[PDB]
Order: structure tokens, then C-alpha cells, then sequence
């Protein structure tokens, strides 16, 4: 992992929130670069999202 | 008609109880009393159970726990040898949940609770307590997953999921990296299920890390308290004892009047066939046993000399009297009963680790998000 | 000198498989197998144990071969028992000792030759996937290896192209007492024209009996039933419906002049190679009483490597939970006299069928187009 700058739509409503909920937050990103969806994990009865 | 009903225990002076038992219970049909001892080893007790299977034809048979701690691979020959033939078998002293499976273990059924079944009280104690985030530590074994699975049902039954679950195998000397992970978490009750011998390693390793001074609340069974664990063991602790589990007596007279009255009821219907006396001769299935532990289970007894004795549809016990300790100076006193649905404190005062003496809230809410 | 014995049960060509037995040569290694035929009874479990006692301690031997010609299922469980108290690893080749296991022990020795449930039901699937077979319902009973059975067909059935159609999935219990109108009553809800059993040998005649009542069996309704609820060929109980398809293991060109050559080629060259590389071989003192110190030498590793064997061009491996993991199966047929008819053939996962299209056995016609 290397540091990287991030800014947008959804950055500067992160920090809307971060000021009238008075929280620190810690960005970063995912690994795999998907957005979510559930899968079979060697075929098992459970099953788990990604 | 005469019907004789075997056992087998190690004592003599219990063969002494259970003969005074059927004598007494001769004067409530004409029944008799077989017993045998234990040997150091598997085959020799199923050859002496056939033997002695052979030499009675009996149509029951009891059996406890032997004075070894375990008390786990002693049963084992039993069920199965008698099992082979289809007849009840009752356990007086295990603990262990592997007997709760009705596929490897076809006829058999419990007098007391399994360390399994101790998630009810947790359950009750976190409802009465207003507990919400706690977290789950078990092992890697049978009975841990037993526990984290009832545990897991019992929470999703108020559609409640824990905060996390950790496990560690048996026979680890170093669960520092486990530790480390759930002091970042915002639950502060820690619920713990091993073994007396490996959680003597979780206490040595909680007092390195200042997880057990104030704001925690540990959350223990009953194996976890006694054995060498108090030597090693902070303040606060609440822990569990069964009412009269541990001494063998209460139960065998017990036993001996809640499985009479379902063989008179087993002689009063037809096509009755008494189990043969061929332990070596065949190797059929006797038509009784499907019949007899199906009323035998069944059998609502009134009342006993250790309360009242129901089973499940599990051949479990039900119905336990459980007794909430708790660890003030190295010295285990009482606080409460847990009347088998409910519990209820007495006039004694609750001490929680750290020193002070209030209910701790169980959580500690952060400011930083990921 | 590895001491290697081999036991027959019941009616057999003792003067064959005495002939058959020298007709191994494993001159390139140092094996030298000695060999020790003895033949008993079918008395009961206590004579076996017994047996194995005797032959263990009579002259060093290190490992026996099973077969059998009985429908009896317990057998399976007391050679795993047998196995589990002693170090000795035992082998399931015919008879009853091949019949399928719930779960061995963490420490036993004991292999059996025939497929799993996931193989078969993979192997159902493919016959039905063959002749256009898309709509069917599954009907079973309390067993040790129902739910492998329904999990593995729902986990193949949901990650398919095709068109399947499931519905009616029954869990009836044939233990209860005057559950046979609640029975009979569920199971008129069954509409599809392919039923999957998975029951017994007796409590698939007693479905049987109960379903052809009903009078869903006659014309338009397959039933597939699973190997162990033949068993053996030569006997009907003349109540099986014509017409019921039923996947077993090869037993016609395979007989037992092979099938002990095989096992006594696997342990042999086992303790070979365990000999070899190792430099040790596991032979302790050759007894079964007083067993408890026995296990002072660990064995896993003979363990782990009788699970990799090959020889005379053959993959042998075994797996996790102890089956052949690459067996030869057939497909059989109940036609108008009552018998066994071979069909087709199943290996390495190839299915190769006799017949191109299913002789049904009106409203059937047909259509040409364009």
C-alpha cells in the first residue's frame, strides 16, 4: 500500500459530516476494487460476500 | 411377571445403595439388581458388558462416571454394545456433548445438563443486566462449537448478532496475538469456554495486558472455575456450579423410580418380547426398545430428592438448578439461584473486578471511524 | 516379516482365495509379507473382538483385511471401534464392512472400499441430466448423512444453466409409533415423475409398501435409490417396484480373487515406504490388552501415507474421511423377473449409458418439424 490524494463528490460530504457529528475518520481504499455481491466459497453451505 | 434391571458402577458402597435402592423400591411385579465394576481399558468392559448383558438379560442399564476427572471415554463401549441391541441406556455423571447427538449415539439419555446447555443462564444474566455487546471466546473443540452455536441461536432468536467471535486451538501456550485483537473493540464483557487446563494460559495472559482491572466483566462456565484455575484467576469472576450434579447418590434413587414406572407401562401392552439373553448367540434387533424409550423419554415424573425430572426431545435432562458464585479474595461465595427460567438474587452484594462496586455499562464508545 | 492376516465370514471359496493369495510379487522392496487365513462364524460382536484379540496376540501381526457376505451395517462401526482402541490398521473390502460411515475417530485406522454420498448423488444427477430428467423431488429419512446428501444436490443444482425444478422435499420419521396415516398422508403430495430415496434396506420396503397403497409406483414414476438400499443382489424382498433404478458398486467382474491382492499391495508397500525414507517402522508389542501405554510411538505418518498408494497401474489414494475416492460404479435395473440388470458404467467421472433412448415401460406422441 502507498499513500495517495483523494477528492470529489464524496470527499468534501465526508468532512460535512465529520464536522456537524464531530468525529476523525480514516479513509482508504478496497483491495479487490469491487463493489459487493454474494458468492459460493469452495463449495460450502455458508456463503460469504466479497 | 419378573423383569431384572442392570447397571454398572465403581464403588461398593454404591453397589450397596443401589441394593438398598431396588429393595426400597421392591415394596412400591418382581425386579432385581446387576452390577460390575470398571476396567482399566475399552474392550475388557464391552466383553464384561455382554458378559454380564448374558449372564442377567436385563432391559436397562445405568451408568455414571468414573473417578477419573475426564469421564468421557468410559461411556463409550457401553453405548454401543448395548445400542447394538436397541435397549435405553441412562447417563447419571457426563457432562459431554458428544452423547447429545442422536446419529453416533442412537439409545442413550442424560439426568443431568451437558456443559452445552449453560447458555440459558449467560442469556437471563444479560437480559436481566441489559448486556449487549459481548465478546465470544471458545476453543477449537466439539463442545465449543456446541456452545458457540447454541449461544449464536439463542442471540439470533431476539435478532441480535455478537460483536465477534474468537477461537484458539487446544494446547496453545501463547494467545498474546489473540488478546491484542479484542481490546480494540467497543465491547467490555468477555465470555470465555475452555478447559480448566487451558484457561489457567487466558488468565496468565489478561493480567499481562490490563484487560482484567476495571470496566471488564468476565463471564465463565462451571469447568473454568474449579481445577487449577483459582490459583491463577483475578477477582470478579462469576462463575457456575450445578445444585446436585456432582454427588452420585441423589440420582441413582432417583433414576431407579422414574424408569420403574415406564416398565409398568411396558408390560401392559401387547406383543411384548423380553431382550435376549444371547450376547453371543444372535445378532438381531429385539422389537423392544424402539417402543420403550419412545414412553420412556416421555415419562413426566412427579417429583424427586433433586427436583422434578423432564427430558427433551434430545435425551437430555431438563429443568437445572444452577447456583451464580462469584470470587471476592480468593473465596467463592453465593449470590443468586437460577430457578431453571429465571433468576433471582439474594441479600448478598456483588463484587466486579477492578475493585469498585457498581455494574459497569459494558461499552465503551469511540470517536474514529474507518 | 510383516504380519498380514485375512478373515472370512459365512459360505466362500476358501480353496479360490487360498489359491488366489500367492499371486503378488513384491521383490523390489523389502515387504516379505506373511499371510494367515482364518475363517469364523457370524456369532456376534463379542466373538470378533475376541478374534482380533487372539490373532493380534498370537504372532505379530500388523494389519488385517476384512470381508464379509452379510447386510449387516454395525460391523462398520465395530471395526472402527476396533480400530480406534487399537493401533492396527483394518481395511473394509466386502460384505457388511463396506457399508458407509458417519465419521471415523480422530486417531482411527480404518478404509473402506465404496463411494461416498456426494458421488453417488453426483452420479444420480448425471443419469438425470442424461434422458432429459429436470423435474424430480427428493424423499428421505433420519440417517447419518441425509443433510451431505440434500446440501450436495442443492449446491449442484444451484450453479447450473439448465432448467431444474425442485419442490416436495420430505423429511419423514418411520421411528415413530402410529405415524403411518401421518405418512400416508404427506405422501400424497408428491406430483413430480422422479422420486430420489435415501433410506435402508427395511425401511425402503416399509416406504414402499406404504406408497404402492397410494398407487404412485405404477406407470408414470421413477424411483433412484442409492447402493446400500440393495445391498445384495441375490435377494428380493419382491416388494421393490419394477422398474426402480439403482447405482452400486461393481461386485460382477469383480469379485474377491483381487480385491485382497489389492490390500495386502497397499499395506505392504505402505510399511515399505514408511520403512524406507523414515528409516522406522511401527512395530510394537503385538498385543490388545493393557493397550493404554501402546501409543507411546506416534503413527501419523503411517497414517498419512496409507491415504497415497498406487500399483499395477491403479490410483488407490484414499481420502480425508476414509473412502476409495475413485471407485468403479455400476448401474442396475429391476425388470419383469425379479433380478439385477447392468446398464452402464460409471469411471472417472465418464458415464456411458447401453441404451440411447429409455424404454418406457396413449397419450405419448410424436413430432417432426422443420
Amino acid at each position: 500500500t502507498v499513500p495517495q490524494c483523494c477528492y470529489g463528490f464524496c470527499i468534501d460530504l465526508l468532512i460535512k459530516l465529520a464536522r456537524t457529528m464531530q468525529f476523525t475518520y480514516e479513509v482508504h481504499l478496497v483491495a479487490d476494487g469491487k463493489f459487493g455481491t454474494q458468492e459460493r466459497v469452495q463449495n460450502s453451505n455458508k456463503k460469504e460476500w466479497n | 411377571k419378573i423383569v431384572n434391571i442392570g447397571a454398572v458402577l465403581s464403588t461398593r458402597k454404591h453397589e450397596q445403595m443401589f441394593r438398598e435402592a431396588v429393595n426400597q423400591a421392591n415394596k412400591r411385579i418382581q425386579l432385581q439388581a446387576t452390577s460390575v465394576t470398571h476396567k482399566p481399558n475399552a474392550i475388557q468392559m464391552a466383553l464384561s458388558v455382554c458378559e454380564d448383558l448374558i449372564s442377567s438379560q436385563v432391559y436397562a442399564i445405568l451408568v455414571s462416571h468414573p473417578p477419573t476427572p475426564n469421564d468421557h471415554f468410559t461411556p463409550t463401549p457401553v453405548s454401543y454394545t448395548a445400542g447394538f441391541y436397541r435397549i435405553p441406556v441412562l447417563g447419571l455423571t457426563t457432562r459431554m456433548s458428544i452423547y447429545s447427538d442422536k446419529s453416533i449415539h442412537l439409545s442413550f439419555l442424560r439426568t443431568v445438563p451437558p456443559y452445552s446447555h449453560q447458555s440459558s443462564v449467560w442469556f437471563e444474566m444479560m437480559r436481566v443486566y441489559n448486556w449487549n455487546h459481548i465478546i465470544l471466546l471458545v476453543s477449537d473443540d466439539h463442545e465449543g462449537r456446541a456452545a458457540q452455536k447454541r449461544l449464536e441461536t439463542l442471540l439470533e432468536e431476539r435478532e441480535s448478532k455478537a460483536e465477534k467471535v474468537l477461537q484458539f486451538d487446544p494446547g496453545t501456550k501463547n494467545v498474546t496475538a489473540l488478546l491484542m485483537e479484542a481490546r480494540e473493540l467497543e465491547a467490555r464483557v468477555i465470555i470465555l469456554s475452555a478447559s480448566e487446563d487451558d484457561a489457567a494460559t487466558v488468565y496468565r495472559a489478561a493480567a499481562m495486558l490490563d484487560m482484567t482491572g476495571s470496566g471488564y466483566v468476565w463471564l465463565v462456565g462451571e469447568r473454568e472455575i474449579s481445577g487449577n484455575a483459582l490459583r491463577y484467576a483475578p477477582d470478579g469472576i462469576i462463575g457456575l456450579q450445578l445444585i446436585n450434579g456432582k454427588n452420585e447418590s441423589a440420582h441413582i434413587s432417583d433414576a431407579v423410580g422414574v424408569v420403574a414406572q415406564a416398565v409398568h407401562e411396558l408390560l401392559e401392552k401387547e406383543n411384548i418380547t423380553d431382550p435376549p439373553r444371547g450376547c453371543v448367540g444372535n445378532t438381531n434387533i429385539w422389537k423392544t426398545g424402539p417402543l420403550f424409550k419412545r414412553v420412556l423419554m416421555s415419562s413426566k415424573y412427579a417429583d424427586g430428592v433433586t427436583g422434578r425430572v423432564e427430558f427433551n426431545e434430545d435425551g437430555d435432562r431438563k429443568f437445572a438448578q444452577y447456583s451464580i458464585m462469584n470470587l471476592q479474595n480468593r473465596k467463592l461465595v453465593q449470590v443468586g439461584i437460577y430457578n431453571g427460567t429465571h433468576v433471582i438474587p439474594n441479600d448478598r452484594k456483588i463484587i466486579w473486578p477492578g475493585g469498585e462496586t457498581e455494574k459497569p455499562r459494558g461499552y465503551q464508545m469511540s470517536t474514529r471511524l474507518k | 516379516s510383516i504380519g498380514i492376516a485375512v478373515i472370512l465370514v459365512g459360505t466362500s471359496d476358501e480353496v479360490a482365495i487360498k489359491d488366489a493369495h500367492e499371486k503378488d510379487d513384491f521383490h523390489h522392496l523389502s515387504v516379505v509379507p506373511r499371510v494367515e487365513l482364518v475363517a469364523m462364524n457370524e456369532t456376534d460382536p463379542k466373538s470378533i473382538i475376541t478374534r482380533i484379540c487372539d490373532l493380534m496376540s498370537d504372532r505379530k501381526i500388523q494389519g488385517v483385511v476384512f470381508a464379509d457376505d452379510t447386510d449387516q451395517e454395525a460391523i462398520a462401526q465395530i471395526l472402527d471401534f476396533i480400530s480406534a482402541q487399537t493401533l492396527t490398521p483394518i481395511l473394509g473390502i466386502h460384505g457388511g464392512s463396506s457399508m458407509i460411515m458417519a465419521d471415523k475417530d480422530e486417531s482411527s485406522m480404518f478404509f473402506q472400499f465404496g463411494p461416498s454420498i456426494e458421488q453417488q448423488a453426483s452420479v444420480m444427477l448425471n443419469i438425470m441430466e442424461e434422458y432429459d430428467w429436470y423435474i424430480f423431488s427428493i424423499v428421505t429419512t433420519y440417517f447419518p448423512g441425509y443433510q451431505d446428501f440434500v446440501n450436495k444436490i442443492r449446491s449442484t443444482i444451484e450453479n447450473s444453466f439448465v432448467g431444474w425444478e425442485l419442490e416436495e422435499v420430505l423429511l419423514l420419521d418411520m421411528s415413530l409409533d402410529d405415524g403411518d396415516s401421518k405418512i400416508q398422508n404427506q405422501l400424497k403430495k408428491l406430483q413430480s415423475p422422479i422420486i430420489l430415496l435415501y433410506c435402508t434396506k427395511e425401511e425402503a420396503t416399509y416406504i414402499f409398501e406404504v406408497a404402492n397403497s397410494v398407487g404412485l409406483t405404477g406407470y408414470g414414476y421413477t424411483w433412484i435409490v442409492p447402493s446400500l438400499v440393495a445391498g445384495d443382489t441375490d435377494t428380493v424382498p419382491s416388494e421393490f417396484p419394477t422398474g426402480l433404478i439403482s447405482v452400486s458398486y461393481d461386485e460382477w467382474d469383480y469379485g474377491l480373487p483381487a480385491r485382497v491382492r489389492d490390500g495386502i499391495a497397499i499395506i505392504t508397500t505402505a510399511a515399505s515406504d514408511m520403512l524406507s525414507e523414515h528409516s522406522f517402522i511401527p512395530e510394537p508389542k503385538s498385543s490388545c490388552y493393557n493397550t493404554h501405554e501402546k501409543r507411546i510411538y506416534q503413527s501419523n505418518m503411517l497414517n498419512r501415507y496409507l491415504i497415497n498408494v498406487t500399483f499395477e497401474g491403479r490410483n488407490l489414494s484414499f481420502s480425508e474421511d476414509g473412502y476409495q475416492m475413485h471407485p468403479k460404479l455400476v448401474i442396475i435395473l429391476l425388470n419383469k423377473e425379479r433380478k439385477w440388470e447392468r446398464v452402464g458404467k460409471w469411471k472417472d467421472k465418464s458415464l456411458q449409458m447401453k441404451y440411447y433412448v429409455w424404454p418406457r415401460m396413449d397419450d405419448h406422441l410424436s413430432i417432426v418439424t422443420l
